[PDB]
């Protein structure tokens, strides 16, 4: 299944994915496609920052859904 | 001269600071009439006593799994303590009472009530098993692993706080495994069932069990020739023989399938420990296990310890098992121990502190 | 018994600066009792001890300490003096300020949990609706409680690294902050607020056993906080989420300009927001106040008439006294292990 995750800039980004697939993973995906470390990483959906261990089921999180992601700044 | 009073799951332990071994050590059980009438002419039993009338009484452990639970039989054995196997007045000395880890908030207020408002103790003091038991060690950091008659608790400590989100607790302890060494002397042909004959059955226990290095190799030595049998003479001068049900028995603290239990087991529970503290500290605990109570006294236990956690821990980490030989009544000697320090002169609560503020006092002295 | 108490706690290897003050005043509270006479000297302490201002308040002890000399013990003024000029802070280690400050958000909590109506927490579902980002669910809901409106006010977290990104540029405090990025999971811990996993606590302080988060210092921060306040202990640096907070009150300074009454609900947000942030343990009092003091935000507030008390209260004794009481038993345990390891050696 297909997800799409918007950026602050509203570009989004497409990624394939199982709905077993954790937010390690998608956050690993995001990295491999586009080069932001994951540690950077926070995905939000229904107005929630994502936990790493749970998976997209247990978000409810179906085909076509959007993510939004927001990276961190720091030092 | 301050007492020291180790409140136990099933023994009491209690003496004067200064000394090496406590005094007196009886059942910690109270005993009432099973039917009136055995009460025509004479109230309730203590101790050495109650267990002698099991026959015309009811017993009850107030404290069977490590927390008093009855505070009217409560009452009665630390009367029974101070005057009968002291015999003193607790008035005239300071008093340092044991705790279980993890007690309750108003466990603790309602023993300091109960000192001042019907001992009448001029100080008084609660300190945890497991950190008494380390300090007799000269230790304030490491693991202490408390295994006593109702209860067992691996009980990780540092610079002298146990730590309460760590703490592990298990209710397999003496009281099981000597019922096990029952069931299975039974098994063999010899009918131990009674509680008379439970009795013999503690004594063949802390007599003849230990724990095997390897459980498989122990079973094929004992399977293949006499070396591990002992024999074994009971009252009516009857002698039977044990064998593999040496060390078969305390097996049950590393296997507790053996009595049905589908808890994790002493080496594994003291791992998940030392897994729910902070990384920086488990080399420290790792290296200074400490072993204690009358249930740690089997032979060869030490050396199962480092086995086991050894292969449960990270290949590089230095391991320490430490098992003194004093560790029976280790918690009292810490006791004894502490109540004897000049500084701890200065952190008794007192009768004036207590009245100024109640029994919630104790929490802001004893932690 | 007080005179060689003292004596025994001021022996302790770890002593801070913090320790000191507590321990200090417990002395002159117990040996000069409630003579009036000093009772302001009581209350100033505290005072500057709450702003964490110990250079001035030590100084004001010793000194104390000189013009009553005949009143106390010549040894423990000895000790006090001596110890005092090589006394210093440990941002890792403050454990007696960590409890005084968990305490503290408390006592701040529910000072204003009689005071507001919850009125303003209502109008303030407003600005944030208004400046959330578009991935930030609204808040609809009326805030009909306290801690209706402590979960509002922390849901402002959702505006962190976007909205708040104009303002929080304007900042030179905040490039010195210091909170390490190596990401170190998650520990257990039964201590409230801003107190350590692993420190003592008095055992009806204690809460429900939970995960929190250990984060570490970079310490090769040029001119970080850690290093230039070392007083205020370190729960994660600066807070950069209270630039969040900035742009969410800007926009409710604006549209309601005209209110009389804007000075006195204003300091119910920055207050409850401040006791939600220690009591939650997030940061300590230090790291989100001194980036609300900076002048650059202060503007935004006085431009508007607004002061803002910082959550300073009319008296701390109660979470005062507990915190003398705590370091009074770490110190003399201190002591004690020290006794009975010795006791060892010997053997
Ligand atoms: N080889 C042994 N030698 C001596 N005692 C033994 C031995 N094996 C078991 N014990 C048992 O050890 C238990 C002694 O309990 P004890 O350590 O006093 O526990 P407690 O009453 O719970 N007090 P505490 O350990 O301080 O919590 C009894 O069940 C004894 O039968």
């Amino acid at each position: 299944m297909q997800i799409f995750v918007k950026t602050l800039t509203g570009k989004t980004i497409t990624l394939e994915v199982e709905p077993s697939d954790t937010i390690e993973n998608v956050k690993a995906k995001i990295q491999d496609k586009e080069g932001i470390p994951p540690d950077q990483q926070r995905l939000i959906f229904a107005g929630k920052q994502l936990e790493d261990g749970r998976t997209l089921s247990d978000y409810n999180i179906q085909k076509e859904s959007t993510l939004h992601l927001v990276l961190r700044l720091r030092g | 001269a301050a007492l020291v009073i180790d409140n136990g799951s099933g023994m009491c332990k209690a003496g004067f600071a200064g000394d090496d071994a406590p005094r007196a050590v009886f059942p910690s059980i109270v005993g009432r009439p099973r039917h009136q009438g055995v009460m025509v002419g004479m109230d309730s039993y203590v101790g050495d006593e109650a267990q002698s009338k099991r026959g015309i009484l009811t017993l009850k452990y107030p404290i069977e799994h490590g927390i008093v639970t009855n505070w009217d039989d409560m009452e009665k054995i630390w009367h029974h303590t101070f005057y009968n196997e002291l015999r003193v007045a607790p008035e005239e000395h300071p008093v340092l009472l044991t705790e279980a880890p993890l007690n309750p908030k108003a466990n603790r207020e309602k023993m300091t009530q109960i000192m001042f408002e019907t001992f009448n103790t001029p100080a008084m003091y609660v300190a945890i098993q497991a950190v008494l038991s380390l300090y007799a060690s000269g230790r304030t950091t490491g693991i202490v692993m408390d295994s006593g008659d109702g209860v067992t608790h691996t009980v990780p400590i540092y610079e002298g706080y146990a730590l309460p989100h760590a703490i592990l607790r298990l209710d397999l302890a003496g009281r099981d495994l000597t019922d096990y060494l029952m069931k299975i002397l039974t098994e063999r042909g010899y009918s131990f069932t009674t509680t008379a004959e439970r009795e013999i059955v503690r004594d063949i226990k802390e007599k003849l069990c230990y724990v095997a290095l390897d459980f498989e190799q122990e079973m094929a030595t004992a399977a293949s020739s006499s070396s591990l049998e002992k024999s074994y003479e009971l009252p009516d001068g009857q002698v039977i023989t044990i064998g593999n049900e040496r060390f078969r028995c305390p097996e049950a603290l590393f296997q507790p399938s053996f009595l049905g239990m589908e808890s994790c087991g002493i080496h594994e529970t003291t791992f998940n420990s030392i897994m729910k503290c902070d990384v920086d500290i488990r080399k420290d605990l790792y290296a200074n296990t400490v072993l204690s109570g009358g249930t740690t006294m089997y032979p060869g236990i030490a050396d199962r310890m480092q086995k086991e956690i050894t292969a449960l821990a990270p290949s590089t980490m230095k391991i320490k098992i430490i098992a003194p030989p004093e560790r029976k009544y280790s918690v009292w000697i810490g006791g004894s121990i502490l109540a004897s320090l000049s500084t701890f002169q200065q952190m008794w609560i007192s009768k004036q502190e207590y009245d100024e503020s109640g029994p919630s006092i104790v929490h802001r002295k004893c932690f | 018994k007080i005179e060689l108490s003292i004596s025994l706690s001021l022996d302790s290897p770890k002593l801070d600066e913090s320790d000191f003050i507590l321990l200090s005043v417990k002395y002159l509270e117990k040996s000069l009792g409630k003579k009036k006479e000093f009772s302001g000297f009581f209350e100033d302490i505290e005072k500057l001890y709450f702003k964490q201002n110990y250079k001035e308040a030590i100084e004001k002890i010793l000194d104390f300490c000189k013009k009553n000399e005949s009143l106390l013990s010549e040894q423990v003024v000895q000790r006090l003096a001596e110890v005092a000029p090589r006394l210093k802070s440990n941002p890792k280690d403050n454990e007696s300020r960590r409890l005084y400050e968990t305490l503290y958000a408390d006592h701040l909590e529910s000072v204003i949990k009689q005071e507001s109506d919850l009125s303003v927490f209502n109008e303030l579902r407003d600005s944030y609706n208004a400046v959330k980002p578009e991935y930030a669910v609204t808040h609809e809901t009326e805030i009909k409680t306290l801690d209706e409106a402590k979960q509002f006010i922390l849901s402002f977290v959702m505006l962190n690294d976007n909205v708040e990104l104009p303002l929080k540029a304007q900042s030179e405090r905040y490039p010195k902050k210091d909170r390490s990025r190596e990401e170190l999971g998650n520990t257990p811990s039964a201590n409230p607020g801003i107190m350590k996993p692993n420190s003592p606590n008095f055992t009806d302080n204690l809460v429900p056993v939970r995960d929190v988060p250990k984060i570490a210092i970079n310490e090769k921060v040029a001119g970080g906080y850690s290093k230039t306040k070392p007083t205020t202990p370190f729960v994660a640096s600066l807070s950069g989420t209270t630039y969040s907070l900035m742009v969410v009150l800007t926009d409710y300074i604006e549209k309601h300009k005209t209110d009389k009454d804007i000075e006195k609900k204003v300091n119910q947000i920055i207050n409850l927001w401040i006791s939600s942030y220690i009591k939650e343990g997030y940061h300590s009092y230090s790291e989100v106040v001194d980036v609300l003091t900076e002048p650059f935000l202060q503007s935004i507030f006085d431009k508007a008439n607004i002061k803002l008390n910082y959550g300073v209260l009319d008296d701390t004794h109660a979470e005062f006294r507990k915190a003398q009481d705590y370091v009074f038993g770490l110190t003399i345990q201190s002591a004690m292990h020290h006794e009975l390891q010795e006791r060892f050696k010997n053997k």
